[PDB]
């Protein structure tokens, strides 16, 4: 029974890591949105500068 | 109706998308740490049985 | 964890001693209530052939 409990705990921890992956993907998405905005703002300034 | 600048609307849409990304991050943070508490009852949790 | 569970299962299943021979029981020395170890002689099996 002790060994079986250990197996269950290990399975749960692995599942937690797999979820953390998705969390990091969401963080990537927010950073990408920020970059896209900062890029859009700059392309409005070049024609004025010319 | 062509009243406000386009960069104001762009910044509104970007804000909405960023907020959605942040909510996704929060939901994922919750989904992890719910893998540990899968078992409904406190007495049945793997740690206690050990 | 699976390796640890398999070792536990083997240890549990080895609680039934099995005879590796088709013979006859000669010098029994094990009695119920006895405390035995992997070195204690329990009985003997002597084949009737060869």
């Amino acid at each position: 029974e002790k060994a079986k409990t250990a197996l269950a705990s290990s399975v749960r921890q692995t599942h937690q890591l797999m979820i953390n992956s998705k969390q990091l993907q969401a963080n990537i998405e927010v950073q990408k949105i920020a970059l896209a905005k900062a890029q859009s703002d700059y392309n409005r300034r070049v024609p004025l500068g010319n | 109706a062509n009243l406000i600048g386009r960069e104001e609307l762009q910044h509104a849409r970007d804000a909405v998308t960023s907020a959605q990304a942040q909510l996704d991050v929060a939901i994922q943070q919750y989904n992890a740490n719910q893998a540990m508490i899968l078992g409904t009852k406190l007495e049945d949790q793997p740690a206690v049985q050990q | 964890a699976a390796t640890e569970v398999r070792n536990a299962w083997l240890a549990l299943e080895r609680t039934r001693i099995i005879s590796p021979m088709t013979g006859y029981v000669s010098r029994r020395a094990v009695q119920p209530g006895a405390q035995i170890s992997p070195t204690t002689p329990l009985m003997a099996v002597v084949p009737a052939t060869n």
